[PDB]
């Protein structure tokens, strides 16, 4: 999940791509039907507000 | 400068061609000829003038002042190259060659304009130089040099919008297409009359209104006169100051046929004394007569010829000899009878008359290419 | 002084009273001053549609672009929607008189059958349906009874009394191509007899068509 | 903002289907571009 | 006739100057090859 | 020239023919940034700073 | 031999069961942005000649941005429903394929498909997966993405103002963008979708609650009057939660007691507002 960054390391380049693929496949141009999602965390401080 | 320069060419026409009217025209032009440093364009005009025996000191006081402006150019060309701007020799006389364009002939202009054409990297000075070459090419009627730079003008406007260089340009072909006998282009180049500005050559906008209405009544029929020049508020209110031309346009529209010839006699007389219509004033009315005849004649079929005397124009035999020469001309589709005193019309299809113009052009292009292939290859 | 919003009202009120006192180019400028003033207020909540009405009145008062003038009377009615019933019901008149002036007479019934306009039933929307029906069947006499029935709301407005005479010419030739259609050579004595109109004026009006 | 206004004056001419930009479109363009100048 | 070069310190630009370009001064190798050049900088 | 393309046969890797002129990297740099190319003719009222 | 054009990603929006069937009347209260996206996308698509006739240089591409949940993805759905043009819909995190050189081949055949097909419309979403600021020419996973951006920045330059290809692009964070992408000639029109405050707020309640029962008496203006920074994506969930609150009670008609329990359930801000500051 993460939040986002001002692009510190090279690692979280391709994680935010992996994250933004998840955001689009939820509600981008597709009827998200009969597919329910359940998520869990210890701390929701570090979540992206777009999620 | 070339901005008051077209009135000179009208007054040269006002000098020579009205033969009795050559007294006040040789005075008010000489009022402007032997001032503002003009030297070249009036030697043969002085030959068409009287003697004017002592012009020698009249020339010497002016060719000196021609040299005075020419020698301070000769004092500029070394102080501009020492500490250079954007070639400030050329850049000084890229505005002072238009003086030399007015003062000298085209040769000082053409070798300096094509000089300074390669100087400025932006067209905003180039395309203004091209308007100078167009304007002198009208004075010397350079009908082969205007064909070059008009394309060289129009090739510049596409980058940028340049509507003060496009709508300005449309007036130049609009005056050129009416210089030649091409009226369906001239009304089309005069289509706007909205962005057309209070210019230098038609210093009255209302004179431009007279020129765009005299050509519009030829080029288009009446589904378009009854929408464009009867309903334009841009064109109604400017002839609202004109009693004659408002009446001259509307008499054809209101079907007031008798008073149509009355003001047409005024305009055709005026068209004779006007410059640039006098090459084709006799072509105008004979097209405007046959335009006026066929409009009335295509409404009816069984019209008698003596009805047109007291309602269209007086003189029964005057109607007789005039319709006799236009059916014999191959136009004005009707067939006049004589001894039962009636005019019968027909309606021919749009095939034979459309066929007739095709066999003209087919002969003409075959005349062109047969004559060509004999000249080339020995 | 402090205000800006009340300047919009008094410029709009002068825009009313140069037009109603018959001075169009002075009313044109006073509208434009209210145009450039209302472009700065953050909240024009109701005065926008009031300006949108006479944005269409004066622009249709010279009869240049009826299509864009129709667009003003639509928005002036959308602003008058469900908040001001006297101002809304007259806004149906100016959109459908324009639409008959646009010469799409069937679309008048298509709007008033719509559920937004089914709510605003009344006398004056019936004054438009009968005239749109009169121009639908394309007849002169069908137009005349609709004028006499609803005269209290048809021939009472100060712009309708200007726009009826131009609409009469369009519907004169609309029935005139209707009855002339089914045939060949014919007498002039019957077409005057089938319109209930004279012969000399019809013959000149027939002559204008072929010109 | 001069190129902001003179470009936007075409948008008033284009939204009423005209082919010539008129002097009342410019003054309507000033009251919107200076409105955003009056915003923050 | 000056090669108007502006620098912004971007990184799409970076592959054409050098692989790491540990200084900024490596820009001058392309600058002294278009010799009458002008370097420009924004705010 | 240094930094110029070529053609190249593949059996022996023999030089074949000069392949023209590809790009200078400085030319591609300004092509990315796209500065608004201007002139004196579009300067509005800055005569003393010129 | 030469070929007809071809791509895999995406194909052409198959036009039958592909429109997301949202109309302009669904999006309530976006009067500036619904009007202004028309002038930049489909009005130059159809009425191309007036832009040519006045000479005002119609915009090549448009960048729309703002906080999340402001109808960014939604307004693109309604444009694709009422268009007459071809619509090409790509997700902007699929250019990072495993094999090298797939991505630059994947970029250039989108616009070639946007060339051959139609006067079409390109829609790219989450450009932050592609267009960032910082790079690192040591990894290879970052050497690839640098070649991705140099393709579409090259390919948007290869237009001649004659083909009618419009590029709509939508992001969430405009800060993480290279300003090389926002030069005129490439992206000139910038539309923010700011957050609705009160005037646009009551219009959203009208369009959402038009479908449900909402018995007769329940007021909606009493909720527009309050402060506190509500998006457009949760006014839907005010109504989406409260319907479930009524269905839970086996009661198929919305009451006014349901909206009170549902309003304080969605937003859940505390105060953050120690009052002694003022
Ligand atoms: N008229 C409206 N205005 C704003 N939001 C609305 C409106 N109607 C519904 N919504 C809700 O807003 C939600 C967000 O839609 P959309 O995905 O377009 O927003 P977004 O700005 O793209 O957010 P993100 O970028 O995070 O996806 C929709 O799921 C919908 O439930
Ligand atoms: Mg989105």
């Amino acid at each position: 999940g993460g939040r986002r960054f001002s692009e510190g390391t090279s690692a979280d380049r391709e994680i935010q791509r992996t994250l933004m693929e998840l955001l689009n496949q939820m509600d981008g141009f597709d009827t998200l039907h009969r597919v329910k999602m359940i998520m869990a965390t210890n701390r929701p401080d570090t979540l992206d507000p777009a999620l | 400068p070339k901005n008051p320069d077209l009135r000179i060419a009208q007054l040269r026409f006002l000098l020579s061609l009205p033969e009795h009217r050559g007294d006040a025209a040789v005075r008010d032009e000489l009022m402007a000829a032997v001032r503002d440093n003009n030297m070249a364009p009036y030697y043969e005009a002085l030959c068409k003038s009287l003697d004017w025996q002592i012009d020698v000191d009249l020339l010497n006081k002016m060719k000196k002042a021609n040299e005075d402006e020419l020698k301070r150019l000769d004092e500029e060309l070394e102080d501009a190259e020492k500490n250079l701007g954007e070639s400030e020799i050329r850049d000084a006389m890229m505005a002072k060659a238009e003086y030399l364009c007015r003062i000298g002939d085209k040769e000082g202009a053409l070798t300096a304009f094509r000089k300074t054409y390669d100087k400025t990297v932006a067209l905003g000075h180039r395309l203004d130089i091209v308007f100078y070459l167009l304007r002198i090419g009208l004075f010397y009627m350079d009908n082969d040099l205007i064909t070059r730079n008009t394309e060289k003008a129009k090739s510049l406007i596409e980058e940028g919008g340049d509507w003060d260089r496009r709508n300005r340009l449309k007036v130049y072909q609009g005056l050129y297409c009416v210089a030649i006998r091409d009226f369906k282009q001239a009304a089309e180049l005069f289509l706007d009359t909205v962005s057309t500005f209070t210019s230098y050559e038609l210093m009255d906008y209302k004179t431009f209104v007279t020129y765009t209405v005299y050509v519009s009544m030829i080029a288009l029929e009446r589904p378009d006169l009854r929408e464009k020049v009867i309903k334009g508020a841009e064109i109604l209110e400017v002839l609202h100051s004109l009693p004659a031309v408002r009446q001259y346009l509307f008499s054809l529209y209101e079907c007031r046929y008798s008073v149509f010839f009355q003001s047409l006699a005024v305009v055709e007389q005026e068209m004779k004394k006007d410059w640039l219509f006098a090459p084709h004033y006799r072509y105008y009315v004979r097209e405007m007569r046959i335009h006026a005849y066929s409009q009335l004649l295509e409404s009816y079929r069984s019209l008698t010829l003596g009805y047109m005397a007291e309602a269209f124009g007086v003189g029964v035999e005057f109607i007789d000899q005039e319709l006799s020469r236009f059916i014999a001309a191959g136009r004005l589709h009707c067939k006049i009878d004589k001894v039962n005193e009636i005019v019968e019309t027909n309606r021919p299809d749009s095939k034979n008359w459309q066929y007739q113009e095709t066999i003209k052009k087919g002969d003409l292009l075959l005349n062109r290419v047969q004559k060509l292939s004999r000249v080339i290859n020995m | 002084m402090d205000d800006k919003a009340l300047l919009v009202e008094v410029q709009l009120l002068e825009s009313k009273t140069y037009h109603a006192l018959s001075n169009l180019p002075k009313a044109r400028a006073a509208l434009t001053s209210a145009r450039t003033t209302a472009n700065a207020i953050y909240c024009p909540p109701k005065l926008q549609a009031t300006l949108d009405m006479q944005s269409g009145i004066i622009h249709a008062a010279e009869e240049k672009d009826w299509k864009t003038a129709y667009s003003y009377f639509y928005e002036a009615f959308e602003g008058y929607d469900s908040i001001d019933s006297p101002k809304a019901i007259t806004s149906l008149k100016y959109m459908l008189l324009c639409k008959i002036m646009l010469n799409t007479p069937e679309d008048v019934q298509a709007l008033v059958s719509g559920k937004l306009a089914l709510r605003y039933a009344g006398r004056q929307t019936e004054a438009l349906k009968c005239v749109a029906q009169a121009s639908k069947n394309r007849s002169l006499a069908d137009f005349e009874k609709a004028l006499t029935d609803y005269r209290a709301e048809l021939r009472d407005d100060p712009i309708i009394s200007t726009h009826l005479a131009k609409l009469y010419d369009n519907l004169l030739e609309q029935n005139l191509i209707r009855v002339i259609e089914p045939f060949s050579r014919v007498q002039i004595e019957h077409i005057s007899s089938l319109i209930k109109l004279s012969k000399a004026d019809v013959e000149r009006k027939l002559s204008q068509m072929i010109l | 903002e001069v190129k902001g206004v003179c470009t936007e004056a075409g948008m008033y001419a284009l939204r009423e289907r005209r082919v010539h930009v008129t002097q009342e479109d410019f003054e309507m363009a000033v009251a919107k571009v200076m409105q955003k100048d009056s915003e923050k | 006739d000056c090669t108007f070069i502006r620098v912004s310190g971007s990184e799409l630009v970076q592959k054409f100057i050098g692989e790491g370009a540990r200084m900024v001064r490596e820009l001058f190798v392309m600058a002294r090859e278009h010799a009458p050049s002008i370097i420009f900088m924004d705010e | 020239t240094p930094n110029c393309r070529v053609a190249l046969r593949n059996d022996s890797y023999t030089l074949h023919k000069i392949l023209p002129n590809k790009v200078d990297p400085l030319v591609s740099l300004m092509m990315v940034e796209k500065v608004p190319d201007s002139t004196y003719e579009m300067i509005g009222g800055l005569d003393k700073q010129i | 031999d030469v070929l007809p054009p071809e791509a895999d990603s995406s194909i052409m929006m198959l036009t039958s069961d592909q429109k997301p069937d949202v109309m302009y009347a669904d999006i309530g209260g976006m009067d500036i942005q619904k009007q202004e996206v028309r002038e930049a996308v489909e009005l130059p698509l159809t009425h191309f000649e007036l832009y040519k006739q006045i000479g005002i240089d119609p915009p090549r591409g448009v960048l729309m941005y703002g906080p999340p949940g402001c109808g960014k993805t939604m307004l693109a759905k309604a444009v694709a429903h009422h268009t007459t043009a071809a619509f090409i819909r790509v997700v902007g995190s699929e250019f990072v394929q495993k094999y090298l050189g797939e991505g630059p081949r994947m970029v250039r055949d989108v616009f070639r498909l946007a060339k051959e097909n139609a006067p079409a419309i390109i829609f790219i979403d989450e450009i932050d997966a592609i267009a960032t600021k910082r790079f690192d020419a040591q990894t290879g996973a970052d050497r690839e993405v640098q070649r991705i951006l140099l393709e579409l920045l090259n390919q948007m330059d290869g237009f001649d103002q004659n083909v009618n290809v419009k590029v709509i692009m939508a992001t969430n964070r405009a800060d993480t963008l290279d300003p090389a992408l926002l030069r005129p000639g490439r992206l000139d029109r910038k539309i923010e979708f700011p957050l609705p405050d009160r005037r646009q707020k009551r219009l959203i309640f009208s369009t959402i609650t038009s479908k449900m029962n909402l018995s007769e008496e329940v007021d909606l203006e009493d909720y527009v009057a309050r402060p506190d920074k509500i998006s457009g994506a949760d006014i839907n969930s005010i109504c989406q939660e409260s319907g479930m609150l009524a269905v839970r009670e086996n009661r198929y008609i919305v009451l006014a007691k349901d909206f009170e329990k549902a309003y304080k359930t969605v937003i859940k801000k505390d105060e953050q507002e120690h009052e002694f500051y003022k």
